[PDB]
């Protein structure tokens, strides 16, 4: 059964370990404890073929920089994650980790990935970012950065409400081919 | 292990709680005597600024700090004044969390422009003090003057006032201080909307917690305990120190002057009589001039005190109901901990040539793996 | 004549600004209201010499400190205060306050000095530092840490029924001298 | 689970073995299957870093490398050149090691100044393909002429030496090359003595151990496996990439050209070729010019190489004897690992406001007294 | 005429560099000497058809990544080689390999290619495999990975005996056709 | 009892254990391993008076740099130290460590310590400093970057032999008073 290995990193808190666990038991992690690290895994058929599809969280926070290239050995394929309400989560995906998983794994294709989505439109997080003279980053922008940063494409969703979500693994999984 | 084994825990538990349980170790922070919770201050409020970096968990942080709050009011408050003379530890934390948060740039992008204008003047040197400015005169001016100084070296206070000259170099102060001060209270009040939901939220919690406690407590009273926060705690530190609370980004070269500092600290001064409703007299008389200024100034304040608390609840503010009507769930949590080793006795390790610490060699075959 | 330069410093709400005012005008300030920065003036009888002791009011809260040396070039005498009944006040004291004049001015000598000792006789009070396992400071706990910290010799009072008050300054000033 | 702590063991024991027994670490990685192993090289090289930065650790790495290579030998290498074409791992942590230690600066302090001149020539295109220059002849120059390439686009080496013109680029390439790779091998050459003890030592012990096995083996079969480390595995690489193994800093800008790969990249042929004695032929027979030059270098290199074993050994290098006649201890150790929480549920915590937390009372002692 | 670029990559000694010579000079290189990078040209008869097949031979270790894809730009088809009687070797096809091809070459065939067979019906060699506890590679376990990796079909030879050398050259053009 | 707060901060691997446990227990550590936090309690009496010495060990690695600070409340002298045969951590002395207990611990003085003094006549050292064109430092550099950073003064030693060992700790107590 052959297997398929995703690896989601992206800064602290941006929504990487919602997504994974929205994604692989439908519900919302209760509360916020920053990763370790972690990994899970589902069985999915694309290809009337059952492949193993491993999903691995990361650390977001620089504390535990160290430890995150362990989990990057034999890749297919990365999620670099970013908060489409958290510009600096943004600018840090070509700062800080594009860079460091082509450093690692240069060969392996990633996307670029939007979560958050669902807060585009919460009042209080478009009032708070225009105190600071900021909006949310706009599909168009972050689609730029994929094909500067040469991602395979950009992607968004909500782990909240799951808008997106599967779209975003149907495509990692279509990436790892 | 007697004494070692008590800071092992300490830290052991100290950064279990720290990842896991932030909102738990503030609690404990609150509880603790109060000049031991300042060595945790700095190290929890950095893990708070990443914790809530998201709604629902700046949520939880406002209601810790709201709860902890009133706990404090209904407990160690018996005439009011009493949240501000015990200072409770939870406000310095509100404080603190609040100046650089994630909005970072709140009280720098508030104060900056006008304390960076105060700071390059290099000819103000506003000075309230007559003695000092007395001394200051020909006591120094007499320099290139010869004859040392004729004059009663070191005099008081109501007969520095005796040479109109003094009289002069305080009156001109007395203008500067005020144009300068002016400068600063409007970029204050003319801002009301940028400061932040958190802090306005935790002075509403303020008043409405002292009223509901001391219903025969006026406007004017609860207003002043409400500034007490918003001014004198929160921004007048950056103003007297904006290179202490990064006000002014500090090029390695040199830090404020003295007369930077006179400058700053009298405004600091001005404001704090113009929120607290306190004319100059008495000492400070010949600072009454502005007695009628301190009066507007206050009048503003006061207004802009009240309408900080207008703000809607956390509840509401954030839509809360995106995160209440989910169903969730709590995997397992992984943490980064601290351990010891046990020690072998000194009796085995004499031996360890015969014996030989026990290990693991079909580690390498696990260890060889890790991640499939 | 003769001036001597007397700072007054230590935790806020201690007193330190009424001790100063009851002293200089024989009036206890009615509300309380944290001070930036102040200067007292009043000329006093020692050893038959007419003497213009300079009080300089400081500011206790941590969020001060880079504004209070302002006040210590050339003091002649530091007053390091705190409230009998309020032990975290006495803590400081030795942490923070001593070693803190001690940096500005190392060869510059200082008396500690108790204040609010009337509610020291109160129960209202004890009762309060009793539901917290606490004691009210004592005349021998204080002198010891005087000694300790090589200060000229522990004094108290009272800024309310300003007992002990004028006793304070004139050991200031034969400190000073 | 059952399951999850297997693997949260195998990885406590990884942080326990990397801040407490690294060289214990190391060797579990030498027994590895070789395609496992390279997933732990990085981070325990980056701790052996620190670890081996004095003497006495240095010491016993090397002492390590020693039994691990000597292990390898006499275990896995039956007819010589098995240690090459094994790619032991202890080979491969040694020269890794030895590139980025504490005398960093070595490589880069060697060869930036050579590289970074072949770098910057502007207008230096090396090329020792017939086809490749022939291609890029009239059949790419006359982009700038017109009337496309009306010769085979797509010839062979043979004819592609027809016309003089392609046959004088390759001329000029080859003048070109033997000038820049002259220069290259000076900075080498002259420049053994700042080698790393370390890793002439290990050529040393290498060398010994190969000879001690295989006899019959000649100076020449030794020396080329010595220079098997020294140059194609330790050396080479950072000529060929010295973006790669930082020999020159890397503004951000651009990475090397194609061009400029192709220039380093033939340097490094040569080079290899002379260090392994083979002259060009077969094939290669268009750069036969250089042969003389080959057996010329390969006679430097091969004294080089000789002489890089001459050392002594690290209980001589570094008096030792200075920790061995000394009263040792052993203080207890404390180290960072992982944890998972078994997250069990609280009878009394539901009930704090009727039995007051005993828990929040020992944990604010407990955190209050930290320090003295 | 007709050229066809065909390169050869994998883990350095698995004899690539001997399939190369072997086959174009019909003569086994003595000693290893691992290379840089080289190049060999040899005209083929296909379908009734000549064709120069450019042989790019590259180097297998890890430190002359960097290097390698210099080689790379249009080619027709790649020969991901192995050593039968090294797992390491085998692993590394999917490992490394295949990944790095396809990042630089997306749409470009390869072939895989099992070498040193003769060692395979070895017995001082397979105690050497036994004695770590390894098994010569068998054609199925590879023919297998071929179609997971999608490769275009697996051959094997043995430079030493020339068995089978023939046809992998003939199966490569085919692909490139 | 009176007693006296001594904290040791400095690079990683640069003596910091060694001088404080050859100090305390006149035995060598048998074996490096990096420290996490520890500290001892010695006694001593410079003024016929029985002090108690606390001295803390700190982390080096700055993978500690979160949790060193905690070691730093109520700190008497600190003692900033470098390897004399490692001119990378004296430059650290002033870009990272000075720095560092002065923002943490404005008014607590501190003395420059230079460590491993034996190893200034250690050919090996000698040599491999040489290979990098540098040399051990020397107590007049060191001197000199104490006066520019304010420090007490400068005093080095070696754990190894005891050397200086005890000066070391007799300047630290005797600029803690
Ligand atoms: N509204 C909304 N909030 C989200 C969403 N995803 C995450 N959040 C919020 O962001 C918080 C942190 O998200 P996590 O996924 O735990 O953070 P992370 O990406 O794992 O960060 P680290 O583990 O520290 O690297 C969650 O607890 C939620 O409060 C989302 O899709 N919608
Ligand atoms: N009952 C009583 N209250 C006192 C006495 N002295 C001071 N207080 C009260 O203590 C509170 C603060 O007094 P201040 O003198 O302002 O304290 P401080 O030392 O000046 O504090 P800062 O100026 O903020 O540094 C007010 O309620 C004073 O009335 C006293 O002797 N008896
Ligand atoms: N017995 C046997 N040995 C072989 C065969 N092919 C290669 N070898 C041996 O394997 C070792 C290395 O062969 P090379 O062809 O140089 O290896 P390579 O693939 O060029 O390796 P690099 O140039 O380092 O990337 C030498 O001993 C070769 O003789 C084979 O078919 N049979
Ligand atoms: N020759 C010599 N070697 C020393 C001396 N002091 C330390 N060393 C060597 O340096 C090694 C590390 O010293 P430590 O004191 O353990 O390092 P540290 O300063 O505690 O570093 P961390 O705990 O990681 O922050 C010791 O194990 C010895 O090998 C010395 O005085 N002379
Ligand atoms: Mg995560
Ligand atoms: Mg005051
Ligand atoms: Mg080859
Ligand atoms: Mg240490």
């Amino acid at each position: 059964m052959q297997t398929i290995k995703c690896v989601v990193v992206g800064d602290g808190a941006v929504g990487k370990t919602c997504l994974l666990i929205s994604y692989t038991t439908n519900k919302f992690p209760s509360e916020y404890v920053p990763t370790v690290f972690d990994n899970y895994a589902v069985t999915v058929m694309i290809g009337g073929e059952p492949y193993t599809l491993g999903l691995f969280d990361t650390a977001g926070l620089e504390d535990y920089d160290r430890l995150r290239p362990l989990s990057y050995p034999q890749t297919d394929v990365f999620l670099v994650c970013f908060s489409v309400v958290s510009p600096s989560s943004f600018e840090n995906v070509k700062e800080k980790w594009v860079p460091e998983i082509t450093h690692h794994c240069p060969k392996t294709p990633f996307l670029l990935v939007g979560t958050q989505i669902d807060l585009r439109d919460d009042p209080s997080t478009i009032e708070k970012l225009a105190k600071n003279k900021q909006k949310p980053i706009t599909p168009e922008t972050a689609e730029k950065l994929a094909r500067d940063l040469k991602a395979v494409k950009y992607v968004e969703c909500s782990a909240l409400t799951q808008k997106g979500l599967k779209n975003v693994f149907d495509e990692a999984i279509l990436a790892a081919l | 292990s007697k004494e070692r084994r008590k800071t092992l825990e300490t830290y052991q538990q100290l950064f279990y709680l720290l990842q896991t349980n932030p909102l738990y170790l503030a609690k404990l922070i609150f509880q603790m005597p109060q000049n031991k919770s300042t060595k945790f201050m700095d190290t929890v409020i950095f893990t708070l600024y990443n914790y809530a970096s998201n709604q629902r968990e700046e949520y939880l942080l406002l209601k810790l700090f709201k709860t902890a709050l009133e706990e404090e009011i209904k407990s160690k408050v018996d005439q009011v004044q009493d949240i501000v003379t015990g200072n409770p530890t939870v406000i310095k934390m509100v404080v603190s969390f609040n100046r650089g948060a994630r909005g970072q740039n709140t009280l720098r992008q508030l104060l900056a422009p006008v304390v960076k204008e105060i700071i390059d003047d290099k000819s103000l040197i506003i000075n309230t003090n007559p003695v000092e400015v007395y001394k200051a005169w020909v006591n120094q001016l007499e320099t290139q003057t010869g004859e040392a100084s004729k004059l009663p070296y070191d005099v008081t206070t109501e007969q520095a006032l005796t040479y109109p000259e003094v009289k002069n170099k305080l009156e001109a102060s007395i203008e500067n201080l005020r144009r300068v001060t002016d400068k600063v209270l409007n970029s204050i009040i003319s801002s009301l909307d940028l400061l932040p939901y958190g802090l306005r939220y935790i002075a509403k919690v303020l008043k409405n917690s002292i009223h509901e406690k001391f219903p025969d407590a006026t406007e004017d009273e609860l207003l002043k305990i409400v500034g007490n926060l918003l001014y004198y705690r929160y921004m007048n530190p950056a103003i007297v120190a904006p290179d202490g609370f990064d006000i002014i980004d500090m090029t390695a070269g040199g830090q404020i002057n003295s007369d930077q500092r006179r400058n700053l600290g009298s405004v600091a001064k001005v404001l704090q009589h113009a929120a607290s409703n306190k004319l100059f007299e008495g000492e400070n008389e010949h600072l009454s001039s502005m007695n009628n200024y301190l009066s507007e100034t206050y009048q503003e304040f006061r207004k802009y005190f009240k309408e900080a608390c207008n703000v809607p609840e956390p509840e509401e503010k954030f839509n809360m109901d995106k995160y209440t009507d989910l169903v969730t769930v709590s995997k397992p949590v992984i943490y980064i901990s601290i351990e010891e080793i046990i020690s072998t006795h000194s009796l085995l390790l004499e031996h360890q040539d015969a014996i030989a610490p026990e290990k693991n060699d079909l580690l390498s075959e696990l260890l060889g793996s890790l991640g499939e």
